[PDB]
């Protein structure tokens, strides 16, 4: 791997210095951060084309960079906002365009920590109804009351982990519309043919790596701390 | 002063037929001009680019596309639209002789050919002895959509697509619930229109 980014995910509190660094082994003059946004594309923060020369992408304000070597370009959220939650991407360029991107941070802001919360998952089984009607049969996962939207969703089946049959939705939705601080939520759908639904050897789990707090972060409440972790539902197959 | 516009941030093509994505910029002098693709939760993937050489440029996997000076235009063409081009494309620009900038971006919606509709809501039980559910809408072709729900306790989601590749079988589907025992699956898609010949089980 040329260029490497790290953190690969992060979660801060607001009014937080926040680091974000980039390497390269190949030595280009030329490296960028940039940030996405969904229905912004990938906006320029700063750019830099040698040890201390730096410049002024479009979305600078809030942020600094440093370039300390050839290989790296590290980029400083000086007070973290919530409008810093974004996918953050590097890139190193050779003198004709030839981009390459880092894999990407995810970086959430949040006001307060104290509202962060790991998802309930259920599974759910297939109708008799669509079984009788289609010999298929959908299982349905919903991941409920989660904070921040940060989640990634699987299907497990016997032990690995399986792609086809599957549709998981591309947002969590808000639970509470209304509120800066909604939880979330998000389902997915796992369709096998009634058959292997029908076999009661057969093992079906829904799997959702949540992101949230670290070791390090402190907690006041009674409710359990909401550390990241791995959430899972799970159900057999049956024939009644 | 140079710019990449790309419009529609989400766009639909049908299974198998062609493929168009546009791109035109504002450079006076011709640019370089460059196609990435985005899959979720993943990194960035050029697909082509103009380099001032053939005008005519040729990808991977089929895509082309055709730098036009005099319409200012670099669509992005594939000839079959397929399940797997589901993505989010981006056109970029060289500017300032020092950097690429970015469109705003356009997801590609592949529309699955349902030739045998036979669209249903179903109710789906907890795996585990709560008597929670849930609605499944599923089985609709390309004409139907899911309008959001007009109670805030009544949640549903989008429209989406899976693709069985047991069986080489595609499916529409959403999901709705509620915390209400009372809310019923026969009520639960009242704010979408829905095939006249739906299945309703009982």
């Amino acid at each position: 791997a040329d260029v490497t980014q790290t953190p690969r995910n992060r979660i801060t509190k607001t009014g937080k210095r926040i680091m974000l660094e980039c390497s390269q082994t190949k030595g280009h003059d030329r490296m960028y951060w940039y940030r996405q946004d969904p229905g912004l594309g990938l906006r320029l923060i700063y750019y830099s084309f040698d040890v201390k020369d730096i410049n002024k992408g479009e979305i600078s304000d809030g942020y600094s960079v440093s370039r300390q070597a050839q290989a790296k370009f590290s980029l400083s959220l000086e007070s973290a906002i919530p409008n810093q939650t974004a996918l953050y991407f590097c890139a190193t360029s050779d003198e004709s365009y030839g981009y390459t991107f880092g894999s990407g941070t995810r970086l959430t802001v949040v006001e307060d920590l104290n509202k962060v919360s790991p998802p309930e998952v259920a599974v759910f089984e297939p109708s008799e109804a669509e079984i009788s009607h289609t010999q298929k049969a959908t299982l349905v996962c919903l991941a409920t009351g989660f904070y921040p939207d940060h989640v990634e969703l699987s299907w497990w089946v016997n032990g690995k982990e399986v792609h086809s049959g599957v549709c998981t939705d591309p947002q969590p939705l808000k639970e509470q519309p209304a509120l800066n601080d909604s939880r979330y939520s998000l389902s997915s759908r796992l369709r096998v043919s009634a058959t292997f639904w029908q076999n009661p050897r057969n093992h079906f789990r829904c799997q959702v790596q949540f992101y949230g707090l670290s070791e390090n972060d402190e907690w006041t409440q009674d409710r359990a701390k909401p550390v990241t972790q791995i959430v899972s539902a799970e159900a057999w197959g049956r024939a009644d | 002063a140079q710019s990449v516009t790309q419009l529609g941030s989400h766009v639909s093509v049908s299974e198998g037929a062609l493929v168009l994505l546009r791109c035109n910029y504002s450079s006076s002098v011709p640019p370089y001009l460059f196609w990435y693709v985005q899959y979720p939760n993943q990194g960035l993937q050029l697909l082509l680019k103009y380099t001032s050489a053939a005008t005519l440029v040729k990808g991977i996997n089929g895509f082309e596309a055709e730098f036009k000076k005099s319409e200012t235009s670099f669509h992005l063409t594939k000839p079959s639209a397929h399940m797997s081009d589901a993505a989010e494309y981006f056109c970029a620009v060289s500017e300032q002789d020092d950097k690429i900038i970015f469109g705003k971006g356009t997801r590609l919606h592949i529309l699955p050919n349902i030739q045998n509709p036979d669209p249903a809501v179903y109710q789906l039980r907890d795996s585990k002895s709560s008597d929670k559910s849930v609605c499944l809408f599923t089985d609709f072709d390309s004409q139907t959509n899911v309008s959001q729900s007009k109670d805030s306790d009544v949640y549903i989601t989008d429209k989406c697509v899976l693709d069985m590749r047991s069986m080489d079988f595609k499916s529409n589907s959403a999901v709705a619930w509620s915390n209400k025992s009372d809310f019923a699956c026969a009520n639960a898609f009242n704010n979408s229109i829905i095939p006249e010949d739906t299945f309703f089980p009982s």
